């Protein structure tokens, strides 16, 4: 459906197997859907093509709230209040924007896993390690701040990671 | 409506030890000197329709004969249907 | 379309209908049981269609 | 089953045991060596997606046997054929596998007969 | 339960057939007010004996301290219509 | 936020110039009027918060607090309707002054932008409750749990108090944003130990903590039904809305120093669970399940993980609503039966059905059924503690157990069997008290379908 | 349940209760009929040895080993009457018996249903009132000096009078009220 | 409580207690549907070393069989694709040791 | 009739209101309903595409 | 929803002649689906295929040389 | 763990079941052998036969205990078996239900509970599992055939035991239907659904003729064996009962202990030391 | 002769084994009827209070209000330091504590050590 983007939640093109019967027997299965859908999917379908003309008798639209992106933390003095508060809400929407883009992760596998049924463990490796990836991702940046979380305390753990990244290259370089 | 139909209680001389193994209670009783004053208390359980019983491999086999006889009645139509 | 989930949600959802109609006059007579019973036979023979679809 | 009344009671080298079996190298006992042969492939097996455990040599058989199943639904008696054919090729993978366990055991006991040779000819 | 209303006369009437069929009393002497360790000399075992009867005759067991003073049919009959609440 | 205080506040002179026989009626309907305005509170931001003034501010774990503490007093005024009867007018007007005065106290300490006002309004929220307490309680020994009451309070408040000054002498302001944005590491030294336990021992002893626990039982078994109410309903979540607050400063001093207090919860929510398996006294076994529960509490706040906190707020809320049920049905007997212990009147349920169905109820959230947010709350704090230590799940488990064992023997031992004989003056149950139970209920099941509104600002 | 115990138990009521439990038990044991009639003659027979023995001392030491024999061989799992208080119907129904003076809390609407059975309370009300305020003095006048010594009651002795303390033990509800 | 008598017409017959009688300081642990001491037909100690024995012998006796498997005279289980290695766990930029089946 | 009213009243009106808030608002999200992806076995035709799957390796058939 | 039937005190209860038939008829059925069952597939309970002896292969096909080539 | 629990489970409740008077106990602990056998299914790693059980299960179990509760409400809420005798032809209906499914729980051929019975002890006998928990399985499968034949002989074959006022009736069409929809369950389900359900995992095709018969000898053997026990009850002979027993009749004094010991210890503590 | 049952705590001596029973006096047969006369005056009280038609409310008991009281403050005035006392009060209330600190301390101590040495395989650790 249009309703979401194909691209971000992609699907396998649903290849389907005809209908072979072997019998002259005739199946339940047909005679049972097709009353089921004499009875049931006629209403509710008519009923939706009036709701629908109904709604769009009287349209309205609304929009998709845009920021402006802020002077960081980073960019901030170590006492002026004002910057530091822009950077803690900017902080705080960077950090619910990254709690969605693990949501979406977590439900591409969900779905992959779900979809491809008794071949799961080799059909879905790169959903696999798509989530593994943007998990040791969000790990590294919001793991261990616990609560009263504020964007100095990440930073400073940012700034304590890339400490030891660099000595243990320079250790590297001259070993 | 309820069970009100006025039943009579049978008469207390029919009930005899005399047909049942407590006839066999009271010969090993008078063996050593003894009578069961209870005796013709209990006999009913074996007069009426409960002086028959029926053995456990009876009981399994309930209804064997006729299924056994369905069953050649079956199998006789197929041999005879499937030989054509 | 694919009558599979409309029918395995309608058992389990008529399957509480009586207990929404336990605070009706029907909870106060000595049909309920029957009501019941009815209600429960019949979300079996509709539940019967998904396990055919299965089968 | 015997065996283990042979093994737990009798001698534990005399017979082998089926974690680690088999010990001994494919072509030891004759040079020809055939090996297995495959009839299903990966993509129509994957398609299958039959079961992990399920994914053995007797696999074109259950791939025509759920076949058989799908097509002809409402008569669930229909192919009979199928299942014999399937349960007559698992025969056949466990009568082999039984027969590597008495491949084995054999060649473990006459390794042990040729150690004890071999002792009995040092000492002499 | 489907349990018919058990009156007097059925409880008087299922004594006094229990009463019967036991053969240390002779049918033609008992009686409703018929005592047991005077009118009939029974002893005491035997009146436990008839109270055993009597349980196993009703479905119920009767207390024993009730048990060991009942010395009439009459006074049973009583004692049990008492126990199962009878109108008539 | 002056939209809720001053009608609030508008309350005394409703009640004061109403007719003699019209206070309850009109304190009940502005009352309820009052709860739907401070519903409005439940928008918050996934933002800083609500910053209406220079004074208050309202956030998402002070919303939920502060919709409760208003819901509460129709509850209460309905359930003190009964034994205030033969009472002068004065005298209930003067009640009924007492909880306008506790539920507007307890509305400007939930905003309290600053913590010296917060703390002023935190300890003047004592008075009317002591008043209440032991001016309109049965007993001789009122007296007795007031002073207790009182001192513990005091003896924990005082040193918050000191260290609440001499950190406005350190860091200059102690406005809660201002802490929050500026705070900086505590060092591991001997004075800021000193500091963390004055700051944090106050409201440890409200909670309360396993040692510190005495006074509760006293204090619940001798208040009226309204006071027990509001002890059991509000007035033990100051605490915790206190070290929710404050912790921010005391990082990370919190990790060496939260261990004694970790056990003691830990080993205490056990405790108290058993206790309540041998009580004779309904009161005294609604106290230790609180007991219990606070525990548990105490242990999420302590813990300080995002899930910690979730938990904590969501069964801070639920014990609330369900505590107040739980004494409001022991009230229901006690007024019937005026002894106060389970043992006597028994059998209830052939003879009150539906107060039996309450009861049921009741039982069955305080057990944390799922999905009821007591569960909710239950679960979050338990998975929190799991990742703290992998050891704590025994200690959950058994509480867990215990807690539905004590919650079935409450129901058991006054619901069924065989009633007492000689008790006769048992009288069917009101329209009254089943308005309260239902109005203690139905909010329950009405928030488990949008738990997100009592999940608190790290959800 | 309805007759008051004694101070004590006498030898031979011990002797009958250990008769009575040792028969129960052995018919458990013994589930058909001919086998517990043969075995239970076989158990009178040995019971009737002694019944004419004097000697307080050996009656004593009698009935004693009778206790420890029985004690060994009680069949751990007795037969039990549905009713009785080891039975699986033992207090089945104790949820249905509702007290009379739940009757005095109906609502007028309600009372106005069954007028009849209201008006027969309302004399059974006034025939407790008058009784009760004769059986107090009754009751005063009849009991020894220093209070009572069993706990079994007069009967009435005069014309118009009712037994002591009546109404509770008349008016129970029933035994399967619903 | 379990142990008093059944048939004496108690003031409270569920609790069997009477009106003035002194009440035990542990009454509510015996209420009948706690913790009860009535008489039992086999001695306790015989019950618990009866028990303690069944359980522990049970305990070795399922140690014991650990420690001898039971199996039947047949190989291991033989794969086709090198033990199925691409659709268990996947990999497949590793190429593993190829494995040939033998034929037998 | 008593069977008639219900089978309408229970069973009718349930379907139809399942199955136009699965068709019309469950659906309308993202793997809300996730299939099996059916089966494919060699010789089928599958109707999207018309293509079929190439048979098998005849392996030799006796008994 | 049944028939009137009373108690009988100490006789055989009354019996219903519909109830009987039946009873026999279920009983009938439920062995001749036995008998069926055991006839149409005889070998499947005794089993599909024979076990092997294992003893009784040959050293040719189990890859055996005379003890003294390996 | 979960192979050595469900083995324990099954035998220990069999073995309890073997002496019980009360009809729904002996149901109740068969129910719980049952549940043992599926966990020990669950162990050998075979979870479809395991859920293959449980739907066979369900079928012939709640038809045994509505045969039990027609029985109890026919003699005026009596349970104990002491006192009931004949109903092979005082209540025939109910017999041949009972009887059905005492056959099925077994396990017999073309039956609902041989798929499940059958296939459970073929698993369980051509896997790498314990040597205790398959004898503890086979004892637990001798033990139901017996306990089944005790319960049908103790209340179907011999002389009537219940009080002489007969209120024996069923002819109430509430009970028969109910009881013959659960008949045909049992007899046909378990063929439809094992021939209908698409395959799951490898079968025992091979097997020696010995080892494949073991589920149909210990059921015999336990069947002939409980029987001639039971049969020696008729004699004219009493003796005082051995450890065994009084061990099997009291639940291994399982209830006991741990109903007087823990809880004591937690309740006086929860009162003097908390 | 057949083997002695032993009473224990929990499963205590049967009612007709008990060997002071069968020891019969004078003195026992009269604290027997005095055991019963106290008895029998309490059951007359009970039923006089019980049958009244006035009355309309609880009979209140003497005997739960005195195990209520005693149960509840009774308590600390007759409480007496005791080196029993005093060593149960602080074994029960205070081993407990550092029992359980000891064990968390312990775990927490090894868990930042595996932290430290980086080998913990925290993958997909995200909600704590
Ligand atoms: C008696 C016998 C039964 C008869 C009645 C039968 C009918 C039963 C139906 C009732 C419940 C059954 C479940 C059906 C649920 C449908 C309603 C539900 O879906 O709505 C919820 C909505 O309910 C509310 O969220 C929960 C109410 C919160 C309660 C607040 C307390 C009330 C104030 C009282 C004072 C406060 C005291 C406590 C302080 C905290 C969740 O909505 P949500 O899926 O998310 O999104 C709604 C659509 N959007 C996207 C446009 C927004
Ligand atoms: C009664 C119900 C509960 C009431 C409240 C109970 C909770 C409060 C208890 C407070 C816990 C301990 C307080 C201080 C903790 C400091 C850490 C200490 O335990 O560890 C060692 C401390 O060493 C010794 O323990 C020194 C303290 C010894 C003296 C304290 C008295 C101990 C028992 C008294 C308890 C009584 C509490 C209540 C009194 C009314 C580590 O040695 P060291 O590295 O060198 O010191 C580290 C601290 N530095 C960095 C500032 C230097
Ligand atoms: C560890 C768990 C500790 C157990 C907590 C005990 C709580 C004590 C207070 C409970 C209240 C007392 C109570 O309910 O009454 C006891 C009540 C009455 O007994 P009845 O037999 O029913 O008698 C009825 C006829 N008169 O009996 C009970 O319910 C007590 C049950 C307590 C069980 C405790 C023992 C269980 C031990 C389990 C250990 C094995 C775990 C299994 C591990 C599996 C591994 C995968
Ligand atoms: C429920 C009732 C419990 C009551 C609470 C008891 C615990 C509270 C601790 C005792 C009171 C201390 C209040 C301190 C207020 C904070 C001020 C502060 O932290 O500043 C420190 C001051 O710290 C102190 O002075 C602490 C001295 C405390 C003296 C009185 C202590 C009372 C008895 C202590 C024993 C009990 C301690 C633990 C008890 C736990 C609760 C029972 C720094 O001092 P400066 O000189 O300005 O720094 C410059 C050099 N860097
Ligand atoms: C399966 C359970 C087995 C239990 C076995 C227990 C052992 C049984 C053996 C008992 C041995 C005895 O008789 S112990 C003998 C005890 N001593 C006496 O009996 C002396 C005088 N007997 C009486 O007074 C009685 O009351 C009497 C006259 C009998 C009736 O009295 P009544 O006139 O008022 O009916």
């Amino acid at each position: 459906p249009d309703s979401w983007d194909k691209d971000v939640y992609p699907e396998p093109p649903r290849r389907t197997p005809a209908p072979a019967p072997q019998t002259s027997l005739p199946n339940p299965v047909t005679y049972l859907t097709k009353i089921f859908d004499l009875l049931v999917d006629r209403p509710v379908t008519l009923a939706r093509e009036f709701i629908e003309q109904q709604h769009a008798k009287n349209r309205y639209y609304y929009y998709h709230r845009e920021f402006r992106r802020v002077p960081d933390i980073t960019e901030c003095e170590e006492k002026d209040i004002l910057c530091m508060f822009e950077a803690e809400m900017q902080w705080r929407r960077d950090y619910k924007v990254d709690q969605e883009i693990v949501n979406i992760i977590q439900e591409r596998l969900k779905a992959c896993q779900q979809r491809e049924g008794e071949s799961y463990r080799q059909n879905c490796a790169k959903e696999l390690e798509q989530f593994t990836q943007v998990s040791k991702a969000f790990q590294d940046r919001y793991s261990d701040l616990g609560a009263h979380y504020s964007a100095r305390k990440c930073l400073a753990k940012q700034k304590q990671r890339m400490l030891a990244e660099r000595k243990a290259a320079k250790e590297a370089a001259a070993a | 409506e309820h069970g009100h139909s006025k039943m009579e209680l049978p008469d207390y001389k029919q009930w005899k030890i005399e047909g049942t193994p407590l006839e066999t209670v009271q010969e090993k009783l008078a063996a050593r000197g003894l009578r069961d004053p209870w005796g013709r208390n209990e006999a009913w359980r074996y007069s009426g329709g409960f002086a028959n019983n029926v053995s456990f491999v009876g009981a399994l086999l309930k209804g064997f004969k006729w299924g056994f006889a369905a069953f050649v009645v079956a199998v006789g139509a197929e041999y005879y249907l499937e030989s054509q | 379309m694919n009558p599979f989930a409309s029918l395995t949600l309608t058992t389990l959802t008529i399957l509480t209908i009586p207990i929404m109609m336990s605070n009706s006059n029907i909870y106060k007579t000595n049909l309920y049981p029957n009501y019941v019973k009815t209600t429960v036979s019949y979300a079996f023979t509709l539940s019967l269609v998904p396990l055919l679809m299965f089968m | 089953g015997a065996h283990l009344a042979r093994r737990y009671l009798g001698d534990a080298s005399k017979e082998p045991d089926p974690l680690r079996m088999p010990t001994f190298p494919p072509d030891y006992g004759f040079p020809e060596r055939k090996e297995r042969e495959m009839v299903a492939t990966q993509q129509e097996m994957n398609d299958a997606q039959l079961m992990l455990q399920q994914r053995d040599y007797c696999a074109h058989y259950l791939i025509q046997l759920l076949k058989c199943k799908r097509d002809s639904f409402p008569n669930f008696l229909a192919c009979k054929h199928e299942q014999h054919d399937w349960d007559y090729c698992e025969h056949l993978d466990y009568v082999k596998r039984m027969k590597e366990f008495e491949r084995e055991r054999r060649l473990l006991q006459r390794k042990k007969r040729r150690e004890q040779r071999e002792a009995e000819m040092a000492r002499g | 339960s489907d349990a018919p209303p058990l009156t007097l006369e059925a409880i008087k009437d299922r004594v006094l057939y229990v009463l019967k069929l036991y053969d240390k009393i002779d049918p033609e002497k008992l009686s409703v007010n018929s005592h047991f360790m005077k009118d009939l000399g029974l002893d005491s075992l035997d009146q436990v004996e008839i109270i055993m009867a009597m349980e196993d005759e009703f479905g119920f067991e009767i207390p024993d301290i009730d048990a060991e003073k009942l010395m009439c049919p009459q006074e049973i009959v009583d004692y049990i219509a008492d126990k199962k609440d009878v109108y008539e | 936020m002056l939209k809720i205080i001053i009608p609030t506040t508008m309350l005394l002179p409703m009640t004061w110039m109403s007719k003699h026989n019209m206070i309850w009626i009109n304190a009940t309907v502005h009352s309820l009027l009052i709860s739907l305005i401070s519903l409005s509170l439940l928008n918050q931001l996934g933002e800083n918060s609500l910053n209406f003034s220079l004074t208050f501010f309202s956030d998402s774990l002070s919303a939920p607090l502060l919709v409760l503490t208003t819901w509460l007093l129709p509850l209460m005024l309905m359930a003190s309707q009964s034994h205030l009867s033969k009472e002068t007018t004065t005298r209930k007007k003067l009640y009924i002054t007492m909880l306008i005065l506790l539920q507007l106290f307890l509305i400007m300490t939930f905003t309290a932008t600053e913590l010296i006002l917060f703390y002023i309004l935190f300890e003047a929220t004592l008075v009317p409750t002591l008043i209440i307490i032991t001016r309109w309680g049965n007993q001789t020994e009122r007296l007795n749990a007031g002073l207790y009451f009182l001192f513990y309070t005091l003896a924990g408040s005082l040193p918050l108090l000191v260290a609440l000054v001499y950190i406005q002498n350190t860091t200059g302001s102690l406005n809660f944003l201002i802490i929050h944005y500026w705070s900086h590491p505590l060092s591991n030294s001997w004075s800021n130990i000193f500091m963390w336990l004055a700051c944090i021992m106050a409201f440890m002893v409200k909670m309360p903590l396993y040692g510190l626990h005495l006074w509760l039982p006293k204090a619940h078994v001798e208040a009226p039904i309204a006071g027990s109410m509001v002890l059991a309903a509000v007035l033990l979540k100051l605490g915790g809305y206190g070290m929710m607050r404050i912790t921010t400063i005391l990082n990370p001093l919190t990790n060496y120093m939260a261990y004694p207090f970790l056990m003691l919860s830990m080993w205490g929510m056990i405790m108290t669970s058993s206790i309540c398996l041998r009580q004779t006294d309904l009161k005294s076994l609604i106290a230790y399940s609180s007991v219990s529960h606070m525990a548990l509490v105490i242990v999420a706040i302590m813990i300080q993980t995002p899930w910690s906190f979730m938990g904590a707020t969501a069964l801070m809320i639920a014990h609330g609503l369900t505590s107040s049920m739980l004494f409001c049905l022991a009230n229901t007997n006690y007024e019937r039966v005026h002894s106060r212990t389970m043992i006597l009147a028994r059998g209830l349920q052939t003879l009150l059905p539906l107060m039996a169905t309450w009861w049921l109820v009741a039982s069955l959230t305080n057990l944390a059924l799922p999905p009821s947010i007591n569960l909710i709350g239950e679960l979050f704090i338990i998975t929190a503690s799991f990742s703290w230590s992998n050891i704590t799940i025994i200690l959950m488990g058994m509480n867990m157990m215990i807690t539905a064992l004590y919650s079935l023997y409450m129901l058991i031992t006054t619901q069924r069997g065989k009633y007492t004989h000689h008790i006769n003056n048992i009288k069917p149950s009101f329209t009254r008290e089943n308005a309260l139970m239902a109005l203690h209920i139905l909010p329950l099941l009405l928030l488990t379908l949008n738990p997100k509104m009592i999940l608190g600002p790290l959800y | 349940a309805f007759s008051a115990p004694a101070a004590y138990l006498t030898h031979q009521q011990k002797v009958l209760r250990l008769y009575k439990r040792a028969l129960r038990h052995l018919e458990s044991w013994c589930v058909h009929r001919d086998k517990y009639r043969y075995f239970a003659c076989l158990m009178r027979a040995r019971f009737d040895e002694h019944k004419n023995e004097k000697d307080m001392v050996k009656a004593t030491q009698l009935l004693r080993q009778a206790e420890e024999e029985f004690w060994y061989g009680q069949h751990p799992q007795p037969y039990i009457f549905p009713e009785s208080p080891g039975g699986t119907s033992y207090e089945r129904y104790e949820c249905y018996k509702v007290p009379e003076w739940c009757l005095d809390d109906w609502h007028p609407s309600e009372k106005a249903m069954y007028p009849d059975y209201f008006a027969k309370r309302e004399q059974w009300k006034r025939l407790r009132r008058e009784s009760w305020e004769r059986e107090v003095k009754q009751l005063q006048e009849e009991t020894p000096p220093g209070g009572p010594r069993t706990e079994a009651l007069p009967p009435a002795r005069k014309e118009g009078d009712l037994p002591p303390l009546w109404w509770h033990i008349v008016t129970r509800p029933r035994e399967r009220p619903m | 409580q379990q142990e008093r008598d059944p048939w004496y017409d108690w003031d409270h017959p569920d609790l069997r207690l009477n009106w003035g009688e002194p009440i035990h300081w542990d009454l509510d642990m015996y209420i009948r549907n706690r913790v009860d001491t009535s008489p039992t037909p086999v001695s306790w100690n015989t019950m618990c070393k009866h028990l303690f024995g069944f359980v522990a012998f049970m305990l070795f006796m399922f140690w014991v069989g650990e420690i001898y498997p039971s199996y039947q005279p047949v190989g291991p289980k033989q794969y086709p694709y090198n033990d199925l290695y691409l659709e268990r766990g996947g990999d497949p930029t590793k190429e593993p040791e190829p494995v040939v089946h033998y034929e037998i | 009739y008593r069977h008639s009213i219900f089978a309408v009243t229970h069973v009718l009106i349930p379907v139809w209101i399942i199955h136009y808030y699965l068709k019309y608002h469950v659906t309308a999200k993202p793997y809300t309903v996730v299939e099996r992806k059916p089966r494919i076995f060699p010789g089928d035709t599958i109707l999207e595409t018309g293509e079929v799957i190439p048979l098998m390796k005849e392996f030799p058939d006796q008994h | 929803g049944g028939v009137h039937i009373e108690p009988r005190y100490r006789q055989f209860p009354q019996l219903t002649r519909s109830q009987l038939i039946q009873a026999e008829f279920f009983s009938a059925t439920m062995w001749f689906w036995i008998l069926w069952r055991f006839w149409h597939d005889s070998d499947a309970v005794l089993g599909h295929f024979p076990y092997p002896d294992p003893s009784q292969w040959t050293d040719e096909e189990l890859g055996i040389l005379p003890d003294d080539e390996d | 763990m979960t192979l050595c629990l469900g083995a324990i489970t099954t035998l220990f409740t069999a073995l309890c079941a073997i002496t019980q008077n009360d009809i729904k106990k002996i149901v109740a602990f068969s129910t719980s052998s049952q549940l043992g056998l599926m966990m020990v299914t669950i162990g050998i790693n075979q979870p479809h036969l395991a859920f293959l059980h449980i739907c066979m299960h369900a079928f012939f179990k709640a038809m045994l205990f509505m045969c039990s509760g027609s029985i109890i409400h026919s003699l005026n809420d009596e349970q104990d078996i002491r006192k009931m005798g004949g109903l092979y032809k005082a209540m025939p209906f109910t017999t041949t239900a009972l009887i059905i499914g005492s056959l099925a729980l077994t396990g017999m051929p073309y039956l609902t509970g041989f798929y499940s019975k059958d296939l459970i002890i073929e698993a369980v006998n051509m896997s790498y599992t314990n040597a205790w928990a398959l004898l503890m399985t086979l004892i637990a499968t001798s033990l139901t055939a017996a306990y089944s034949t005790r319960i049908i002989f103790f209340a179907f074959l011999g002389k009537p035991r219940f009080p002489p006022l007969v209120l024996i009736n069923e002819n109430n069409p509430l009970l028969i239907n109910s009881i013959k929809r659960l008949l045909i369950g049992s007899i046909f389900a378990g063929f439809i659904i094992s021939n209908n359900i698409p395959p799951m995992t490898v079968p025992n095709t091979t097997m020696p003729l010995y080892m494949k018969m073991t589920a149909l000898i210990v059921t015999i053997m336990g069947f002939m064996l409980a029987l001639e026990l039971n049969n020696t009850t008729y004699y004219l002979k009493f003796k005082y009962p051995s450890q065994t027993y009084k061990f099997s009749n009291m639940l291994g004094y399982y209830p006991s202990i741990m109903h007087r010991l823990p809880t004591y210890h937690n309740l006086s503590m929860s009162q003097k030391s908390a | 002769s057949f083997p002695k049952y032993k009473p224990s705590r929990l499963a205590t001596l049967p009612a007709t084994l008990d060997p002071a029973e069968y020891d019969i006096s004078p003195e026992t047969r009269k604290a027997q009827a005095e055991r019963l006369a106290i008895r029998s005056r309490l059951k007359r009280e009970y039923l006089l209070q019980y049958n009244d038609p006035n009355r309309l409310g609880v009979i209140e008991d003497p005997a739960l209000i005195r195990w209520t009281y005693a149960r509840s403050a009774n308590i600390y005035p007759n409480f007496r330091p005791t080196p029993k006392t005093s060593l149960l009060g602080a074994l029960f209330g205070i081993g407990p504590l550092f029992f359980w600190y000891y064990v968390f301390k312990t775990d927490r101590d090894k868990k930042e050590k595996l932290i430290q040495e980086g080998k913990l395989d925290q993958t997909f650790n995200i909600s704590y």
